C-alpha cells in the first residue's frame, strides 16, 4: 500500500527477521500470497426484554498464512528448523506491515508433478499474546526490580567446614 | 471492558493478577455456616510466577513441622472485579479468603493452574484463646465469637436477649464458633461470615435496610422458586449477600417485590462469556 | 567422585553410563564449566579414555 | 540521584567492621596494627647485554 | 522429458524403507503426489510478562517461556500413487494390518523416519482397469530424538528394573533339590 | 558458551608459544568443533555408535541418491553444541571429488 | 523351589517377595562372567557374587539362616540364554538345607 | 462439578485437633 | 558371558587422530601405564597366589 | 492389478460369495466402482518437552463402497435380503 | 503395542481377556483405609463368554442361601498391563481384587459390560477367627491383622513400640481391621493394602528406599500441589503405591526432588488414547 | 553444610526453611559489590550486608547466636557467576562453630 | 462419572447386618 | 529363530555322513518350511483342518478365477514362522503347468 | 559486581537538550551540587577516616 | 608409581603414590617438551586430576 516513498528500485517485500540476534531467516523463499487474519470474540448476553448486551471484547491472537515456493533444499531445511524452533520469536514484515512475536503454528509442503524442481509450502504463523506489548527495561545492570524464588528446599552437600575454609583460604 | 483482579498477599507483597491473563473465578456464597468458596482457573502463568505462588501455597509446615503462630501460615487472597468505561472504574470486592486446594487443569502449551480458596481458612488459629462465656445472652456470645475471630460483627435479631448455659464450651477452634452460632436457634436466624464482617441476623430481615438495590435488568427472566425469587444478573458492584433487593421484572409481573438475599453465585471470566451473578432471594420482612 | 566401590560387602561396580557421567562431570569441573565434551573433540577423547 | 546516595550510604554503612570492610577503608583499619598493603611494581632489570 | 535424468542431491525417488530390516519395501509403486503436513500448537491464553527488569534478564525469561509454551505435533504424510501389481497391494495391506510397523519414507529430499501407516485407500475404477489408485497416509510414531545412549556393548548397558511380582514354583523332571542337583551335575 | 582446546589441522593438540593450552571460546570453538565432528566416521564412538557421518554407507559407496549423505552431514553438524541450524549445504560433485560446503548459522 | 523369571538383557534388576522376604538381585555382565548384587529387605547382603551353575549365590551361612533361602543357577550364567535355557531357582530353608546335604557328599 | 464438590466436602473436616 | 567385552582403553582414539602426535601419544602412554599397573600387576599377583 | 495369469478370456472380476454354503449371491450386479478404504487411529501423546509419542495403533475395520447397477427386480430383492441378512458373513 | 490383560479366576480356570477385545480399565488406588477400585469396561463379549462370566458374578448365595465357607464365593480378578516391542514383554500387575458390580453401558450392536471390582472384597470373612490381642504393641496388632487377613505385611513406622490397651475387639469382620489400624494414630501413619501386601508405615517414609524411580518424561507438566508434586506419565511397570520417585522436570524446575507416592490413577485403554498413570506425591522424609 | 540454590540475576530474593528456621535472603548488586538483606522468621536480621568470600554474612553475635547457623560465600559474590562458579552455603550451629574455631587462628 | 462414586459409596456393608 | 530337521527332496529325514540329524536354523530352515507348507493339501492337519493349500478346491479344478488360489498360496506361505510377507508371487500358466514362484522376505 | 553501575546524574539530558541553556543548566548545577555534597563529602570523610 | 612388597614382615602390598612426576613426564615428551605444567592452567589441572 501507499504510505512510504522508498524511492528505491530494489526494495524487499517479505522479511522474517529473528527478533533476537536481528538476522534474516529464510531469505530466499518465493512468496506468493499472505493473509494476516485477525480475530476477536463478542459476549452477546440476552437480557430480559428483547435486547442483547455485548459486554466486553477479547483480542484473540492474530494469524498469518503465507504461501511460498521453496526452490532449494537448504530453504526447506530452514523452514523445518523454523517449525521445530520453540525458543525464538520471529518478526514478519509483509508489505509495510510489521508483526512481532510471531511463532510458526503449522507448515505443509507439497510435492507434485506440477513442480519438479521446487516445492510449494503453506506456512502459518500465530502471534504470541503478552500482557504488556511494550515492556520497560533499564540500562545499567544494577537496578532491576527483584524477582522472588519462593520456597527452595535447600539441597544437600557434604563437605564439612574444613573444606570450605580451605576453599576460602585459596 | 470487564476489569478483574486477583490480589494475593505474600511476603514480598501483593502480586495483582490482572484481567489480561485468562482468569475465571467461580465464587459461591450463602447465608450458611459453610465457608464460601472461590475456584480460580488462571492460565498464562510464567515459570517465575508459578514458582512464586504455588510453592508458597502448601499444606505443610503445620503438620510435619511447626512454622506457625499467626497469619502468613497460608496466603490470603482477595478478588476485585467490576467494569470500567470512559476512564472511570467500578472495582468492588467480591471475595476474601485463604487458598486451600491447588491443582493444574490445562496442560501445555497453556499451563493453567486451578486453585480453591475458602473464606476463613484460618481454622489454623489459636485453639480458642479466651474462654467462652459461662452464662450469657445470645448477642454477647456473638460478640465473644466475633472478638475471637478478629472480625467486626453485625448482630441484628430478636433473639439477642436470651440467656444460654454453657454456650460453646465444647468449641475446639475458631471456625467452630460460627458452627455453634448457627447450631443454636436455626429455624430462621442463621449466622455467617461475609468477607471480613460476621453477620448474625434473622433470615427474613435485611442487614442494611437503607441499602435496597432496585433491579430492573436481568439476564434471562426473574423466575419463582420454592422459597422466593431467583434470577441472574450482570455484575453490579452493589449486591452483597443478606442485602435487600427490589426486583421489578417485565417478563414475570408476579415476582415484583422486596426480597432479601440468601445465596450468591458469582461467575466472572475476563476472557470468556460468563460474567454473571446469580441471586437466590426470599420474601423480606 | 568415585565413591568407594570396594566397601565391605564385596566390590560394588556401577554401570558405564554412571562412570562416564562421573568422568564427564569431573572433566567439566576441571577444564571449564562449558567445554564441549563431544567424542570427536580432544577433551571428549580423553573423557572416553578415562571412561574405558 | 536519590539512588546514587542510597547505594553510597549502603556501601559505606558498616565500614568500620574490619571483617566486612573493603578497599582503602580496610587499608585504613589494618594500618593501625602495621599491616600495610604493598605496591604493585615490576621487575626493573638494568645492564642487560645487547649484541648487534 | 527424460524422467530418468533425475537430480543428484534432490532425487525425486520415493524410498520407503523398513526400520527393522533397512530394506526398500513396496518397490514399483509409481507415486503421483506427496504431501507432508507438519503441525504444532502455540499458546492461546495471553502470557504474563514481568517488566521493570533489566536488559537481557527479561530475554532469557521470555525465551524459556516461549520454549515452554509451544508443543510440537509430529509429521503426517499423504502419498497418492498408482499400484501396478497385486503383490505390492497385498504387502501394503498386510503391513497396515500389522500392529507394529515403522518405516522411513524418503521423499525428494525429506528424510522422515519412524513412520507408521494410518489410513489406506484402494480405488478401483473403470478408467484404470489394470492397476488401482492408492491413497495412503502416514504419521510419525516418534520424533527423531538422538539417542546418546550407552552403545557398542552388551555390558555397559544401563540397568533396567523388571519388578517381578509372583514367582512360579517349578516344572520339568524336577524333584526339589535332588532334581536340581541331578540337573546341575549333568553339566548341561 | 562453547569452549574447546585449540587444535591444528592435524587434529592434534597444538600449543601456543609459551607452551600453554589455548581454550578457544564461542565462534572459533564452534567452527573447530563442526570441522572435527564432520571428520568422524560413523560407529566410532563406543559411547554413541549411532553418531558420526556415513562415509562408508552413504558416501564412498555406489549409493543411488546422495540425500542420505546430505542428511548425515546435516545431523553431524547439528549435533555440535550451539549450532541451531544450517543456512546452506552444497553437495557438489566433481569427477572424483565429493565437494561439500556448509553455512552453519551458530548462535554466537 | 521357585523359578525366577529372567529377561535376556545384559544388565537387569529383579525385585520380588519370596520366602517372607523382599529380595532384589541385580544381575550384570562383568567381562566374561556374570555378577549379582543381592539385597534383602532393602539392606544389601552381598556385592559382586560371581554366578555359576549349581553353586549357591549366598555362599555364607550368615546370609541364609534362619531359613532365609538361597538362589541357584542350573547352568553357568549367560544372559544370552536367559529365559530359554538358563533358569534361576529360589529355595526356602528346608529345601536349601536338603540341597546342601546332597551337594556336600559329592 | 464433581471434583469441586468433593474438594469442598473434604475441606470442612480439617481442624487442628486430630481427636 | 559370551558377546565379547573389548575394554581396550585405546578405543578412545577416533579416525581424526591418525597422524596426531599429542592425543595419540597421551592415549598410548596412558594405555601402557594402565596395562603395566593393572594387567601385569594381576598377572604377577596370580603367579604369587599360585 | 498384475501378479496372476488368467490365460482365460472369461474371468469375471467381482464376486460376493456367501461364507456358509460357499455360494455366489447377487450374481447379476453390474459393478461400476469399488473403493476399499482401510482405517486406523493413532494415540498422539504430547509429553513435557516439545514432543509427541504416538504410542500404538488400533486397526479399525475395513470398509468397502461399491457402486453398482441393478438390472432386475430379482437382483434388487437379492440386495435387500443381503442388507436384511443378519446371520451370514 | 500396548498389552493389557484381565485375568479372572473361576472354577474352569483363568480366562484371560486380551487387548484384542476393547478393554478400558480405570484403577484408582490410594494410601487410605478405602479399598482401591477398578472399573473395567469390556466390549466384544461373545454370548458364551458373557454367560461364563456374568452368571458367576453375583451377590446371592451368601444372603438368601448359604453356599459359602472360603474363597470361590466371589471371583478374584487380576490385571496385567504393560508394553511389548521387539518380542520382549513388560506385563506387570496393576490390580488384584474381587468383582462387586456388573452392568452394561453400551447396548447392541456392541454389547459391552462394565464391571466394578474392589481390592479385598472378601470382607464377609470368618468373622474374626483369632481373637485380637488384649494388651500389645502396635507392630504386634498389625501382625495379627495381617495374619488374620492372610496377607504378608510391611510394617515400618516409629509407633510400633507403643502399647495399646485393648486394640480393636469391636471389629466385626476382617475388612474393619484395616479401618481400625487406620483409625489409631492417624496424622501420618496410614495403613493400606496394595495388591496382596498390607503396608503400615508413616506417610513421609518410603516402603523401599533402594527402589526410587527416576522420572524424567511426563505427559503435560509436573505441577505443584497442596502437599507435593502431581504429575501424569505413560505406563511404567515400576511405579507402585507409596513408592519413591525422583522427579526431574524441565518445564517446572522447582518441582525437582524426591517424593513418596500417596495416590495413583491408572487409566489404561488398549483401543483408545488414555494409557496414563497419574501420581500424587508428597515430600519424602 | 547446605548450598543455597541461586539464580544468575542481578537482584533477587530467595526464602527457604533451613536449620529449623524460615530464612529469606535478598541479594542485590549495589554499586560494584553485592549486598544482602537477611530476614529470619519474619523479622529482618540485617540490611545491606556486604557479601565477601569466606566472611560470614551474619557477622555480629546477636544474629547467628544461638546455633541458628550462618551463610558463607566460597568466593566474592558476583551474580553473573551465580549457579556456576560461586555458591552460598548454610551452616548449622555446630558447623558454624567449627568454622569459627578454624577461622580465628588464620 | 458420579455413578462410579455412587457405586463406591455403597461398599460399606459387611456380612454384619448387625440389626 | 526357526529351526527344522534337514530333509531331502524325497521329503523324509535325510541324515548326514556321520549318521546324525542336522538342525537347519534361520534362512535354510525357513526355506525348507515354506516349501513343505506349500506342498500340504487342505484338510490334512486334523488339528487345524482349515490350514493348507487348496490344491483341489482352488487349484486343479475347472475354476473361473485363480485369485482364490493366490490367496491360499499366500496364506500357506505366511503361516510359516518368520515369513513376514511376500515380495512377489508370480503365477504363470503354460498349457498345463500351473507355475508358482515366490519371493519371501524372511527377516532372519 | 562487574557490569558497571552508571550513576552519572547527567544521563538524564537527551540529545534534544543539545542547545538548551536551561534544562542543561539546571541539570549541570544539580549534578555539581550532588557531586560536591556527596562524592566530595565522602572523599573528605574517608580522608578523615584514614 | 611403585608397589612396595613387604616380603615377610608386613605381608601387605603398599602403594607408593608420587605419580604426579610420572604423569607430568608423560604430558611432556608426548604432548610436547616445553609445556607449562604449572597449576592454574588447563594442562596443569588435567595433570593433577589424572594423578589423583
Amino acid at each position: 500500500m501507499l504510505g512510504i516513498f522508498t524511492s528505491l528500485l530494489s526494495s524487499r517485500s517479505f522479511s522474517i527477521v529473528d527478533q533476537n540476534t536481528n538476522q534474516l531467516v529464510a531469505a530466499d523463499l518465493r512468496i506468493s500470497r499472505v493473509n494476516t487474519r485477525f480475530s476477536s470474540v463478542g459476549q452477546r448476553h440476552m437480557l430480559e426484554d428483547g435486547k442483547t448486551k455485548m459486554d466486553s471484547r477479547t483480542i484473540h491472537p492474530m494469524e498469518i498464512i503465507v504461501e511460498v515456493f521453496c526452490p532449494s533444499i537448504d530453504v526447506v531445511d530452514q523452514i523445518n528448523q523454523l517449525l521445530l524452533d520453540r525458543d525464538t520469536l520471529y518478526k514478519v514484515i509483509t508489505r509495510g506491515m510489521v508483526f512481532e512475536r510471531m511463532m510458526c503454528t503449522s507448515e505443509a509442503l507439497n510435492q507434485t508433478p506440477d513442480m519438479i524442481s521446487a516445492t510449494p509450502a503453506r506456512l502459518t504463523f500465530s502471534q504470541v499474546l503478552v500482557q504488556n506489548p511494550k515492556p520497560i527495561m533499564f540500562r545499567n545492570a544494577g537496578d532491576s526490580s527483584m524477582i522472588d524464588r519462593g520456597l527452595a528446599l535447600a539441597e544437600d552437600v557434604v563437605g564439612s567446614a574444613g573444606d570450605l575454609f580451605d576453599y576460602a583460604v585459596n | 471492558k470487564r476489569i478483574l483482579r486477583v490480589t494475593f498477599n505474600m511476603p514480598y507483597g501483593p502480586e495483582v493478577i490482572r484481567e489480561d491473563l485468562d482468569v475465571r473465578v467461580r465464587i459461591m456464597k450463602a447465608a450458611l455456616r459453610i465457608q464460601n468458596r472461590a475456584t480460580m482457573e488462571i492460565f498464562g502463568l510464567t515459570t517465575q510466577l508459578r514458582e512464586s505462588l504455588l510453592s508458597q501455597f502448601t499444606a505443610w509446615k503445620h503438620r510435619q513441622r511447626q512454622v506457625g503462630r499467626e497469619d502468613e501460615l497460608m496466603i490470603k487472597v482477595s478478588v476485585e472485579a467490576g467494569y470500567s468505561d470512559q476512564g472511570r472504574e467500578q472495582v468492588s470486592r467480591v471475595f476474601v479468603g485463604e487458598v486451600a486446594i491447588v491443582d493444574i487443569i490445562s496442560p501445555p502449551p497453556d499451563i493453567g493452574i486451578r486453585i480453591q480458596c475458602y473464606t476463613r481458612q484460618i481454622d489454623r488459629t489459636k485453639t480458642i484463646r479466651n474462654m467462652p462465656p459461662a452464662n450469657t445472652t445470645f448477642v454477647k456470645f456473638v460478640e465473644w465469637g466475633a472478638n475471637e475471630m478478629g472480625l467486626n460483627f453485625i448482630c441484628d435479631t430478636s433473639y439477642n436477649d436470651q440467656v444460654l448455659k454453657n454456650p460453646g464450651r465444647s468449641i475446639t477452634v475458631a471456625s467452630a464458633i460460627l458452627a455453634s452460632i448457627q447450631d443454636m436457634y436455626m429455624p430462621d436466624v442463621a449466622a455467617f461470615v461475609d468477607d471480613d464482617i460476621l453477620i448474625v441476623k434473622d433470615r427474613d430481615k435485611v442487614i442494611r435496610p437503607d441499602e435496597v438495590t432496585n433491579v430492573n435488568s436481568f439476564v434471562g427472566i426473574p423466575s419463582w422458586s420454592e422459597w422466593g425469587v431467583e434470577f441472574q444478573c450482570l455484575f453490579e458492584p452493589s449486591i452483597r449477600v443478606a442485602g435487600g433487593v427490589a426486583v421489578e421484572s417485565l417478563m414475570n409481573p408476579s415476582v415484583n417485590g422486596n426480597y432479601v438475599i440468601t445465596a450468591l453465585e458469582y461467575d466472572l471470566a475476563s476472557r470468556d462469556r460468563p460474567f454473571y451473578i446469580k441471586v437466590m432471594g426470599s420474601p423480606a420482612a | 567422585a568415585n565413591y568407594n566401590y570396594i566397601v565391605d560387602t564385596g566390590v560394588i561396580v556401577a554401570d558405564t553410563a554412571d562412570v562416564l557421567s562421573d568422568v564427564e562431570a569431573e572433566f567439566r569441573a576441571a577444564l571449564g564449566a562449558n567445554i564441549n565434551l563431544a567424542a570427536s573433540t580432544p577433551q571428549g577423547s580423553l573423557v572416553a579414555a578415562e571412561a574405558i | 540521584a536519590r539512588s546514587s546516595v542510597m547505594r553510597n550510604e549502603a556501601r559505606i554503612a558498616n565500614t568500620i567492621n574490619p571483617n566486612v570492610s573493603f578497599g582503602t577503608f580496610l587499608d585504613a583499619i589494618c594500618a593501625l596494627m602495621g599491616i600495610e598493603r604493598g605496591s604493585d611494581l615490576s621487575t626493573f632489570g638494568y645492564g642487560v647485554q645487547v649484541t648487534g | 522429458m527424460n524422467s530418468f535424468l533425475k537430480s543428484i542431491l534432490n532425487t525425486p525417488t520415493l524410498t520407503i524403507r523398513d526400520d527393522v530390516t533397512k530394506l526398500p519395501v513396496w518397490k514399483s509403486l509409481q507415486v503421483k503426489k506427496v504431501e507432508i503436513y507438519s503441525p504444532a500448537s502455540v499458546v492461546s491464553k495471553p502470557l504474563a510478562t514481568k517488566d521493570q527488569t533489566e536488559a537481557q534478564v527479561y530475554t532469557e525469561a521470555l525465551d524459556i517461556d516461549v520454549k515452554n509454551g509451544k508443543i510440537i505435533q509430529p509429521v503426517r504424510l499423504r502419498i497418492n500413487a498408482i499400484c501396478p501389481d497385486l503383490s505390492t497391494v497385498e504387502s501394503i495391506m498386510n503391513a497396515f494390518n500389522d500392529n507394529t510397523s515403522t518405516f522411513a519414507i524418503t521423499s525428494k529430499s525429506i528424510l522422515a523416519d519412524k513412520m507408521a501407516i494410518m489410513t489406506l485407500d484402494v480405488d478401483q475404477s473403470p478408467d484404470m482397469l489394470n492397476a488401482a489408485e492408492i491413497n495412503m497416509e502416514f504419521e510419525q510414531v516418534e520424533p527423531p530424538v538422538l539417542n546418546e545412549f550407552d552403545p557398542a556393548f552388551p555390558q555397559d548397558s544401563p540397568t533396567y528394573g523388571v519388578q517381578i511380582q509372583s514367582l512360579s514354583d517349578a516344572n520339568l523332571l524336577d524333584l526339589g533339590a535332588i532334581g536340581d542337583s541331578i540337573s546341575s551335575a549333568a553339566k548341561s | 558458551s562453547t569452549s574447546t582446546i585449540r587444535t591444528g589441522t592435524n587434529n592434534d593438540i597444538l600449543l601456543d608459544d609459551n607452551g600453554n593450552m589455548v581454550i578457544l571460546r564461542d565462534v572459533e570453538a564452534c567452527a573447530q568443533d563442526v570441522r572435527a565432528a564432520m571428520l568422524m566416521r560413523t560407529g566410532e564412538n563406543i559411547f554413541d555408535v549411532n553418531s558420526g557421518v556415513g562415509y562408508f554407507e552413504y558416501i564412498f559407496s555406489p549409493q543411488k541418491s546422495y540425500d542420505d549423505a546430505r542428511k548425515s552431514i546435516a545431523d553431524a553438524i547439528l549435533s555440535s553444541p550451539d549450532v541451531t541450524g544450517i543456512e546452506q549445504l552444497d553437495i557438489d560433485i566433481t569427477g572424483e571429488v565429493f565437494g561439500v560446503d556448509a553455512k552453519v548459522i551458530t548462535i554466537h | 523351589m521357585k523359578k525366577i523369571p529372567l529377561t535376556a538383557v545384559p544388565n537387569q534388576a529383579i525385585s520380588f517377595n519370596a520366602g517372607s522376604s523382599y529380595w532384589k538381585i541385580r544381575l550384570y555382565q562383568n567381562m566374561d562372567m556374570m555378577n549379582a548384587d543381592i539385597s534383602r529387605d532393602g539392606v544389601i547382603v552381598c556385592h559382586g557374587v560371581r554366578c555359576f551353575g549349581g553353586i549357591p549365590l549366598l555362599q555364607y551361612s550368615r546370609q541364609y539362616r534362619p531359613d532365609y533361602g538361597n538362589f541357584v543357577f542350573d547352568r553357568d550364567a549367560d544372559w544370552t540364554l536367559f529365559g530359554d535355557g538358563i533358569n534361576l531357582f529360589y529355595l526356602d530353608g528346608a529345601e536349601f538345607a536338603e540341597y546342601q546335604a546332597l551337594a556336600t557328599r559329592k | 462439578q464433581l471434583t469441586t464438590a468433593i474438594q469442598d466436602a473434604q475441606n470442612d473436616s480439617a481442624t487442628k485437633i486430630l481427636y | 558371558t559370551l558377546p565379547a567385552y573389548n575394554s581396550d582403553i585405546q578405543q578412545a582414539l577416533k579416525w581424526l587422530h591418525n597422524q596426531a602426535p599429542g592425543i595419540t601419544g597421551l592415549i598410548q602412554r596412558k594405555a601402557q601405564w594402565y596395562d603395566r599397573f593393572s594387567r601385569q600387576f594381576w598377572a604377577n599377583w596370580e603367579r604369587d597366589v599360585f
